[PDB]
């Protein structure tokens, strides 16, 4: 995250981390039960193992409330591919149950129609992760969240250089400093709604951080809502 | 008119059938006795931020 603030104590329960074989994370996740998180699947080639941290703030300190889980099954779109980072999206079904606690929690997922009507044409989303703080700068050692305002889909698909698929959304600013970056991939964006937050897309990818006239991309979690569904069962 | 209008009145889901609002929550709540707030079912439920 460029920019944005630290999350504050219970404020991003939901966020999940995946760390490498050196307790490193390279990619974000969301949980939404306590079986299941959600993240990118570009992310899945990004470490041969991995594993899930949930409940931490301070990548320097030990609070008291992180634990780690392996992951059972990895359950990738089949339709993903490299080219564009169209169906950027994965669920991961954890061996052990999460323990729910302080700054452990679901994020809810909503209904496609109501979340397209109603939670994509709120003013702002929120974004947050342990990746860099700026394009060419180290990760961050806390956890950080961010407001996004949510982009006209005309204007983004003439800022960008890439192609912007149905199964893609763009948030942002054109010029202000302040967006995702590597290593908040695959993490939560969510919206706020009477004081409730449900998951509306997962940080996919932008060209650098920040960059003027340039928006971050994330996969639209609306259009994969039956996906989800079926793979949270089978 | 309807879902349109404030959500209806609905805390989450709001959906419209035969000219009328039908109001529903997500898993882990029940529809309260007015048929618009929704309850958590149990703890920790989803979309909240941990107090304890
Ligand atoms: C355009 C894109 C890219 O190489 N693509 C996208 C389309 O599919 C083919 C490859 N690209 C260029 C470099 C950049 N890599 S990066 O700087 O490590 C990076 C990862 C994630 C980034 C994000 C910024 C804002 C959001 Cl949201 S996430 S910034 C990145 O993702
Ligand atoms: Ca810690």
């Amino acid at each position: 995250i460029v920019g944005g603030q630290e999350c504050k104590d219970g404020e991003c329960p939901w966020q999940a981390l995946l760390i490498n074989e050196e307790n490193e994370g390279f990619c974000g996740g969301t949980i939404l039960s306590e079986f299941y998180i959600l993240t990118a699947a570009h992310c899945l080639y990004q470490a041969k193992r991995f594993k899930v941290r949930v409940g931490d703030r301070n990548t320097e300190q030990e609070e008291g409330g992180e634990a780690v889980h392996e992951v059972e099954v990895v359950i990738k779109h089949n339709r993903f591919t490299k080219e564009t980072y169209d169906f950027d999206i994965a669920v991961l079904r954890l061996k052990t149950p999460i323990t729910f606690r302080m700054n452990v929690a679901p994020a809810c997922l909503p209904e496609r129609d109501w979340a397209e009507s109603t939670l994509m044409t709120q003013k702002t989303g929120i974004v947050s992760g342990f990746g860099r703080t700026h394009e060419k700068g180290r990760q961050s050692t806390r956890l950080k969240m961010l407001e996004v305002p949510y982009v006209d889909r005309n204007s983004c698909k003439l800022s960008s250089s890439f192609i912007i698929t149905q199964n893609m959304f763009c948030a942002g600013y054109d010029t202000k400093q302040e967006d995702a970056c590597q290593g908040d991939s695959g993490g939560p964006h969510v919206t706020r709604f009477k004081d409730t937050y449900f998951v509306t897309g997962i940080v996919s990818w932008g060209e650098g951080c920040a960059r003027k006239g340039k928006y971050g991309i994330y996969t639209k979690v609306t259009a994969f809502l039956k996906w989800i569904d079926r793979s949270m069962k089978t | 008119k309807l879902c349109s209008l404030d959500n209806g009145d609905c805390d989450q889901f709001c959906h419209e059938e035969q000219n009328s609002v039908v109001c529903s929550c997500a898993r882990g709540y029940t529809l309260a006795d007015n048929g618009k707030a929704c309850i958590p079912t149990g703890p920790y439920p989803c979309g909240k931020q941990t107090l304890e």
